[PDB]
């Protein structure tokens, strides 16, 4: 099944030019769309047929589709342009969406995340349950990806992560939980929480000892 | 004056079915195809399918074949989406969309790709069989500044309020949004960063309050044994 690859986050400053790419096998052969979803409202069509703007869409928004990549370009970005952007194409009449790109208009310098990894409390282990809590705080822009590791092997099941929310200091925070059996907890030497933020990874590690 | 208005929010049990409607207006109902796009909380957009009101032919995404039925009533300018055998991962915001494209799969001679130009406000669908349940609270003990908190686990339905030391401690406190587990119950965490020098002298108690179940629990977060 066809797939479109978008970067999860893209940052610019007010008045700068933002460029969001979307990659797919021979994407230049197909028609592409771009949708803008602001927090709390429905998506809005900003670009259709690779480079056409619906009436009422500002001319700052432009699109291009060539080779294997489609690109949405926003010149002179304003604060109101902060939103999630989705590319969209078709694979045998079936609509396909990209993963989405969070666009951030930087209102403060970037900040690396602070990562704290909590082992299961003895009160939870005594209740025949076990939950790992990875808390991420004080980062900006508000976009992180969390990856759990059993020793050195990735864990996929039992992982639940919240969307980054704003703190009182205008910075962002997020949480991720790894639920497993108490026996899964003792059977491994260590568990790891990897938080990648703006291309660099910060990881913490806990052990049953 | 083209607009799509959708039905109200729904809560459904796993295994059952849910039917959402969408009323179109501002244009001739039979002239454009209508489809459904859903979005799990915090996730991306996921297309479900479309129906051509002129003829009633449908085209569903492969993931939903056998589970979804889309119908239309031209007299009322309304389309419907029925999803059956509901599972927890069907909890999402369901968007009604107008697709100006022409698909061969719904009777058009020449396929033509345009896009979805009008979106409804969306219909929230929650899948869980849980009833009102008070939360259990577990401590996130700490070992310069130290991080401590408490885990508010398996409650229903949102929301839960969390304060620290009966509201006396507010600086550095962050209560995270809740996450819906596959069990159908909500869970969140509340953290507070404190100075390490206080851990032997200052007691830390988080106060949870679940109004739907009249549950108030106070949990003391002691430091751990080791360093
Ligand atoms: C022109 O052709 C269309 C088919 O392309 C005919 O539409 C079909 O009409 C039948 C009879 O009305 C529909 O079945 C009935 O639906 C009603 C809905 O209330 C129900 O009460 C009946 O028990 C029966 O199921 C059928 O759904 C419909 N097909 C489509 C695709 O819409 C139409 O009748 C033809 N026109 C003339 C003048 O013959």
């Amino acid at each position: 099944s066809y797939e479109l690859i978008q970067p999860p986050s893209v940052s610019v400053s007010p008045g700068q030019t933002a460029s969001i790419t979307c990659s797919g096998d021979k994407l230049g052969k197909k028609y592409t769309c771009w949708y803008q979803q602001k927090p709390g409202q429905s998506p809005v069509l900003v670009i259709y047929q690779d480079n056409k703007r619906p009436s009422g869409i500002p001319e700052r928004f432009s699109g291009s589709n060539s080779g294997n990549t489609a690109t949405l370009t926003i010149s002179g970005t304003q604060a109101m342009d902060e939103a999630d952007y989705y590319c969209q194409a078709w694979d045998s009449s079936a609509v396909v969406f990209g993963g989405g790109t969070k666009l951030t208009v930087l209102g403060q310098p970037k900040a690396a995340p602070s990562v704290t990894l909590f082992p299961p409390s003895s009160e939870e282990l005594q209740a025949n349950k076990a939950t790992l809590v990875c808390l991420i705080s004080d980062f900006y822009p508000g976009a992180v990806t969390v990856a759990w590791k059993a020793d050195s092997s990735p864990v996929k099941a039992g992982v639940e992560t919240t969307t980054p929310s704003k703190q009182s200091n205008n910075k962002y925070a997020a949480s991720s939980y790894l639920s497993l059996t108490p026996e899964q907890w003792k059977s491994h030497r260590s568990y790891s929480c990897q938080v990648t933020h703006e291309g660099s990874t910060v990881e913490k590690t806990v052990a049953p000892t | 004056q083209v607009q799509l208005v959708q039905s109200g929010a729904e809560v459904s049990k796993p295994g059952a079915s849910v039917k959402v409607s969408c009323k179109a207006s501002g244009y001739s109902f039979t002239s454009q195809s209508l489809g459904w796009v859903r979005q799990a909380p915090g996730q991306g957009l996921e297309w479900m399918g479309i129906i051509n009101p002129s003829g009633g032919i449908t085209n569903y995404a492969h993931k939903f074949q056998g589970r979804v039925t889309m119908t239309r009533d031209t007299s009322t300018s309304t389309v419907y989406m029925e999803l059956s055998s509901l599972r927890s991962e069907d909890t999402a915001l369901y968007y009604c969309v107008r697709d100006l494209s022409h698909y061969n799969e719904v009777g058009h001679d020449r396929a033509y790709y345009y896009g979805m130009d009008i979106w409804g406000q969306g219909t929230t669908v929650t899948v869980s069989s849980a009833s009102t349940k008070g939360p259990s609270v577990f401590p996130l003990a700490p070992s310069g500044t130290a991080a401590l908190g408490c885990l508010v686990k398996d409650y229903f339905p949102e929301p839960v309020t969390v304060s620290w030391n009966s509201g006396a401690l507010t600086s550095g406190v962050h209560t995270f949004p809740a996450v819906l587990q596959s069990s159908g119950l909500y869970s969140l965490s509340s953290v507070v960063t404190v100075p390490s020098s206080s851990l032997g002298t200052q007691t830390y108690i988080c106060n949870v309050n679940h109004k739907p179940s009249n549950t108030k629990v106070d949990k003391r977060v002691e430091p751990k044994s080791c360093h």
